[PDB]
């Protein structure tokens, strides 16, 4: 996260750390959706261009964590995963369409202060929140900059969603309608992206209507990280939810 | 369900640091 | 950088 802030403790109970076993490092942010089942984007753990495919077995998902590095003993669990599901129209060769993926865990993981799962949009939530101008929330342990740091604790940006047109005419990328783009321009001043170890994080709101926090998008993509005249890209989520109830109804 | 409800925000009617800004942000 | 999980985890 570039140009964010520190988070305070349990701001983003439902935030998930993706951790590569061997060697040990970062893989992605997810989320918490219930006892057993993290979301997360499909190119965290798919992405054949660069090699990238990884197992149920090269990974865990680290859950209630505040501090990047340290494990935060009695505060933190860690589980080990039963299962990976990738959309199975994930455009990993055009643009990224369908950037999601769901995670069940072999264990429910038991909620805590720093432990509690966010809520998925219907479609009026969507219809009410996901409009040009609204703020959302993006957090994640990703790089500060997008090259030279690491951060030391969990960081937060608040961000506004973005008119159609103008995400459209900043990239090269033919964009869908199961993305949205969220950002400053560069006429407001203000900053603040997504970066490289952000990816697969939440993009979140909360509901004025009946004050919950619901995850509208994921980390997808961007060309570098807090670009003037660039803008962060997710997924969006009320659109996949029909994949994402078929997966937990069916499994 | 208690989906979206933060035990050390929502739950205690605690809001924080910058949650307003998004409030505000709502039309 | 990242400090050691307990063993039972890997
Ligand atoms: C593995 C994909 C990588 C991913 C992804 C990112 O953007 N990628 C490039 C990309 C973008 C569009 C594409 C594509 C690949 O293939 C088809 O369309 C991601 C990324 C996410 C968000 C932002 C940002 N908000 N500025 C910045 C970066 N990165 C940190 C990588 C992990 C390298």
């Amino acid at each position: 996260i570039v140009e964010g802030s520190d988070a305070e403790i349990g701001m983003s109970p439902w935030q998930v750390m993706l951790f590569r076993k061997s060697p040990q490092e970062l893989l992605c942010g997810a989320s918490l959706i219930s006892d057993r089942w993290v979301l997360t984007a499909a190119h965290c753990l798919l992405y054949p261009p660069w090699d990238k495919n990884f197992t149920e077995n090269d990974l865990l998902v680290r859950i209630g964590k505040h501090s990047r590095t340290r494990y935060e003993r009695n505060i933190e669990k860690i589980s080990m995963l039963e299962k990976i599901y990738i959309h199975p129209r994930y455009n990993w060769r055009e643009n990224l369409d369908r950037d999601i993926a769901l995670m069940k865990l072999k264990k429910p993981v038991a909620f805590s202060d720093y432990i509690h799962p966010v809520c998925l949009p219907d479609r009026e939530t969507a219809a009410s929140l996901l409009q040009a101008g609204y703020k959302g929330r993006v957090t994640g342990w990703g790089n500060l900059k997008e090259t030279w740091g690491q951060p030391s604790v969990l960081q937060v940006v608040n961000l506004p969603i973005v008119e159609r047109p103008v995400c459209k005419d900043s990239t090269r990328i033919r964009i869908t309608d199961n993305m949205f783009c969220a950002g400053y321009k560069p006429d407001e001043g203000k900053r603040g992206d997504a970066c490289e170890g952000d990816s697969g994080g939440p993009f979140v709101m909360k509901s004025p209507f009946n004050n919950r926090w619901y995850q509208m998008g994921i980390v997808s993509w961007g060309e570098g990280c807090d670009r003037d005249g660039k803008y962060g890209f997710y997924t969006h989520v009320f659109r996949l939810k029909k994949w994402i109830q078929k997966v937990i109804d069916q499994f | 369900a208690d989906c979206g409800l933060r035990p050390l925000f929502e739950k205690k009617s605690l809001e924080d640091k910058t949650e307003r800004e998004l409030l505000e942000s709502y039309i | 950088d990242f400090e050691e999980i307990p063993e039972e985890y890997l």
